[PDB]
RNA sequence: GGUUGCGGCCAUAUCUACCAGAAAGCACCGUUUCCCGUCCGAUCAACUGUAGUUAAGCUGGUAAGAGCCUGACCGAGUAGUGUAGUGGGUGACCAUACGCGAAACUCAGGUGCUGCAAUCU
RNA sequence: GAGAACAGAAAUCUCCAGUAGAACAAAAGGGUAAAAGCCCCCUUGAUUUUGAUUUUCAGUGUGAAUACAAACCAUGAAAGU
RNA sequence: GCUCGUAUCAGUUUUAUGAGGUAAAGCGAAUGAUUAGAGGUUCCGGGGUCGAAAUGACCUUGACCUAUUCUCAAACUUUAAAUAUGUAAGAAGUCCUUGUUACUUAAUUGAACGUGGACAUUUGAAUGAAGAGCUUUUAGUGGGCCAUUUUUGGUAAGCAG
């Protein structure tokens, strides 16, 4: 009692029905992954921003 | 036209290749040692051959590389143990010769017993000035066509210096 | 048994090049490569560390992250009826910059460059790109082009 | 023919890089030394090349573009006697007085030289040229030898040690200065000091002098014609590098003549190439003589 | 020859056609083209094929060869 | 324009044969006391550039050169290929319509360009 | 390919040619020539911590791992690895 | 259902820029297969005629170059399509102030983020958009079959894949 195997017919259909749009951007997007050491610098940089940027527009 | 083209001994190998290992080699290494004035090298197998009776990597011979003086003084005894009698055939096609010859007490060793008698080959590679230029590190090169070695060329110098002849065929 | 590797199928895709083996030139190491920018994967053969897969292979992205040696590559892969967003830690010699993203930043640049041309005296830029619109009306001569006739040949067996 | 190459092989041969074929460069220690890390996106990395021929000794300072590379200072023993070393210019104590040049010249060039004055009571102990507190890093270059061989008392060593007392901030172990010993792992500051303020030759001098005057007197010509001992060539070494301290500025010369009138006479003594209807001339010639039958 | 292929084609399978070659033989030049060469010397006979003469290479090598074409 | 050092593109740069090279810029050497390494100062290391050749590494030039690059309304709109027909044909396959479009062949040209620094009748 | 007494088709030595036609544990395919092959020297990074990532994937797990980070080391003159 | 009015879009094209080794083609280009000569064969091999002397002669196998020549390759290839396929076509953008940093640089050198300023009905191709986007929850399904093309095993099958 064989049976059919495996078959790529009606995929690409079901797909496209609600598919393929592609995926939503952002600006800012996560910083994971990146490396730490880039990470430290731009969080003591942002901090630093931040401060500075209060001390302008008290 | 011959400024630097003039032939010189490049080196002198004095070559032996005991079918077996052990006593034989260490005493024949010894007695090549004693004629050379320097200590030999150890050549093992390259491969196993069941006639000869080897096996790989079994130190089968040993020889050593002479140059300058003391080259040219043992090559004077060689050609004087046989008779100043070469080959065309005995030369290379590429100026480089040699021969091999048998008993070495006849280049004047004096006989130990304990080595007994033992046959080697000399070869003399020769050139002329640019063996820096063809094997030195930094741009390697070829020397060229003129300056290249050759039979005809070899066996006139072989001729001209030490006025040694050669046979015909 | 089948056979999925990660180098599976990938005989002629990884095969190096016909005469073009052994050494990288060094333009590969000397590119400089920062976070946004749009970069080409093909991966080296010749390269067995960093390499990419045979998916990311003639795929471009968009670097994320730098490292010592490396460059992270953002791609958008379909898996199903969705892109996922994959995240690659390429070598420089797999990667290699975009002339599309080149080309584009030149010609921003020079639109930039007309736009402040009409704004000094307005002469109609049309900043954007047009099509190949229909060839217009010409006229072409006939003296010294005097129509040659042609006819179809008949069938010959040229054997 | 047994001499005579395939046109598939020709076809098929792939030519190596044209400095590899030439025999310059090793592109494998090249890559190392110039791929920089990707995280500094633009920084230089500065490479203190020095070459050896038997009569000159060359030290740069290059940094590497895509275009090529691009050289920042340089050093050069045939102007070494302008800052008063005249023989030997192409020994030990010539290269550390080389590399002492062309560490003060970037350091002048580049506005490091108040800062990181090196040593000036040079003794031949090992150091390197450390940071100052509250102020720049020292300029970070490598060594570059190309195929030149790395071995314990070579004069790429000692021009690597001058730049390095000089005051260019060149990584670098002390295994290699001659006076290293392998036995004991420590280096003799008095055998390297004699080594750069040229110990050896000032011994071969007098040894020469006290055994065999024959190869005394037929070469070390020039210190014989200009009356140079073995006291008198450690103080010249040292006024050479005083005056190098003094003036590294590189003062150039106007070449005594111009680059057109130098063009006029290559070109006049050069060989010229054959156009194309020449060629077709000559084997008109050639097929009407060889061929024709004239 | 003609009767030959004929039976040739009896034995053969599918569909075969039987076509007066304009080439000389079994070379790849007309009869004009081969027939002018070899009143002209850029033909000439090995054992069975022919060699042919040119434009490029090494005239001496043709010269020592192809001695018609030059003296003639 | 020659040359050197560092190179970028990596044969228009390679390979075979031959001829030429003023002046500068590696040479056999004098050498092995020292550093260093080998059976062998041949390679590598080192000190003198001093008696000395263009040897010839190197460069340039020449071959109806091989190769390698660049083109073509040469091959050839051919092989192949996407789309269409209730097109042909027993079929194998083929033609047409709307498009895309090779390679091998055949000719023609070329035989390194260039960046930084230094130096040279 | 040429040459050297035994030594010859195959023993060791020496030149010349040699785009790899060799070798790289294995099966095949890639890759590698001042090396990724052969030899020599040192050595344990086949170490610790827990993250991110690729591949089959449901973007689950197992198997390998690409890039880092914080340490401690190896090697090299050093760049680096 | 939720947040939102001509939207961060698209089973499409164009322009620009990547990747491919399939069709084709090629084998006087590499590997493997394969037909036929001819030329020179003297570094071992076979017999015949000069016939008691070796590299003193010829015909063969051919220790072997061509002007070579006929055919080929799913697990061969220099070359190499068509159809498919990855990106980009900007306001989350482009240019002066480097303001912050414990990262980085020899260095206020770079890296990232940002404050001040300039850019309108061609805000940077075409076409369309029937409202973009987003979340929860759950049914049935998880035996498929048949054209036209590509294609595997098989003689073939209303065969199997």
């Amino acid at each position: 009692a064989k049976s059919k195997n495996h078959t790529a017919h009606n995929q690409t259909r079901k797909a496209h029905r609600n598919g393929i749009k592609k995926p939503k951007t952002y600006k800012y997007p996560s910083l994971k992954g990146v490396d730490p050491k880039f990470r430290r610098n731009h969080k003591h940089a942002l901090h630093g921003t931040a401060k500075a940027l209060a001390a302008a527009k008290k | 036209q011959n400024p630097m083209r003039d032939l010189k001994i490049e080196k002198l190998v004095l070559n032996i290749s005991v079918g077996e290992s052990g006593d034989r080699l260490t005493r024949a290494s010894k007695v090549l040692e004693q004629l050379s004035g320097q200590t030999p090298v150890q050549s093992k197998a390259r491969y196993t051959v069941r006639t000869f009776g080897i096996r790989r990597n079994e130190k089968i011979a040993v020889h050593v590389t002479v140059r300058g003086p003391k080259a040219e003084e043992i090559l004077e005894r060689g050609l004087k143990v046989k008779e100043y009698q070469l080959r065309d055939r005995n030369f290379s096609a590429t100026g480089n010769f040699g021969f091999g010859i048998d008993e070495h007490i006849d280049l004047g060793i004096k006989y130990d017993p304990s080595i007994g008698i033992f046959g080697m080959d000399f070869y003399v590679v020769m050139n002329r000035p640019g063996a820096r230029v063809t094997r030195r590190k930094r741009c390697k090169g070829t020397v060229g066509n003129s300056h290249k070695t050759t039979k005809e060329d070899t066996v006139s110098w072989f001729k001209q210096k030490y006025d040694a002849d050669v046979l015909d065929k | 048994g089948k056979s999925h590797g990660y180098r599976s199928r990938t005989r002629y895709m990884f095969q190096r090049d016909f005469r073009k083996h052994g050494a990288v030139h060094l333009s590969t190491y000397l590119k400089v490569y920062k976070v946004g920018d749009i970069v080409d994967i093909k991966a080296n053969g010749s390269i067995q560390k960093g390499m990419p897969h045979k998916f990311y292979q003639g795929k471009t992205g968009v670097v994320y992250n730098v490292t010592k040696s490396s460059v992270g590559v953002i791609i958008n892969k379909m898996v199903g009826n969705r892109y996922l967003e994959k995240r690659l830690n390429l070598r420089v010699e797999h990667i290699k910059h975009s002339k599309c993203r080149q080309e584009f930043l030149e010609r921003v640049k020079a639109n930039a460059a007309k736009r402040a041309e009409a704004k000094a005296q307005g002469v109609a830029v049309q900043l954007k790109r047009q099509p190949a619109q229909p060839r217009e009306s010409r006229i072409v001569s006939t003296e010294g082009n005097v129509p040659q006739t042609l006819a179809p040949v008949p069938y010959e067996t040229f054997i | 023919q047994k001499d005579a190459k395939s046109s598939a092989y020709s076809s098929r041969f792939q030519t190596p890089f044209r400095r590899r074929r030439e025999g310059k460069t090793d592109y494998y220690q090249r890559k190392r030394l110039v791929t920089q890390h990707k995280a500094k996106y633009n920084t230089p990395k500065y490479r203190l090349v020095v070459r050896f021929t038997n009569k000159d000794i060359i030290c740069q300072i290059i940094s590497s573009t895509i275009t090529g590379d691009v050289v920042l200072a340089a050093a050069y023993s045939h102007e070494l006697p302008r800052y008063g070393i005249t023989h030997g210019l192409t020994n030990w104590a010539a290269a550390y007085a080389t590399g002492l040049l062309i560490a003060r010249r970037t350091l002048q060039k580049l506005g490091l030289d108040e800062t990181y004055k090196g040593v000036e009571e040079v003794e031949g102990e090992y150091e390197l040229t450390e940071a100052v507190e509250d102020g720049p890093r020292p300029f970070k270059v490598f060594l570059d030898i190309g195929l030149q061989r790395t071995t314990t008392g070579a004069r790429v060593f000692g021009a690597l040690k001058g730049a390095s007392d000089g005051g260019l901030y060149v990584p670098h172990s002390e295994n290699r200065f001659p006076g290293w010993d392998f036995e004991t792992e420590e280096i003799d500051p008095e055998l390297l000091r004699s080594y750069i303020f040229g110990g050896h030759v000032s011994q071969y001098m007098e040894e020469l002098a006290d055994d065999d005057e024959e190869r005394f007197s037929e070469l070390f010509k020039g210190y014989l014609a200009d009356d140079i001992d073995a006291d008198s060539l450690e103080d010249i070494y040292t006024s050479a590098h005083e005056a190098i301290r003094a003036d590294p500025a590189f003062k150039p010369t106007e070449k005594k003549f111009t680059k057109e009138q130098y063009a006029a006479e290559s070109k006049k003594y050069r060989q010229t190439k054959l156009s194309k209807e020449e060629r077709a001339a000559r084997v008109a010639a050639k097929i009407a003589a060889l061929a024709g039958q004239q | 020859v003609v009767e030959g292929l004929r039976r040739a084609r009896y034995k053969f399978p599918g569909q075969q056609k039987i076509i007066l070659s304009k080439k000389w033989g079994f070379t790849n030049l007309d009869r004009p083209e081969y027939l002018k060469k070899r009143e002209a010397g850029e033909v000439k006979d090995d054992g069975a094929f022919v060699k042919f003469l040119s434009k490029k290479g090494s005239l001496e090598n043709n010269i020592r060869e192809f001695p018609e074409y030059f003296a003639a």
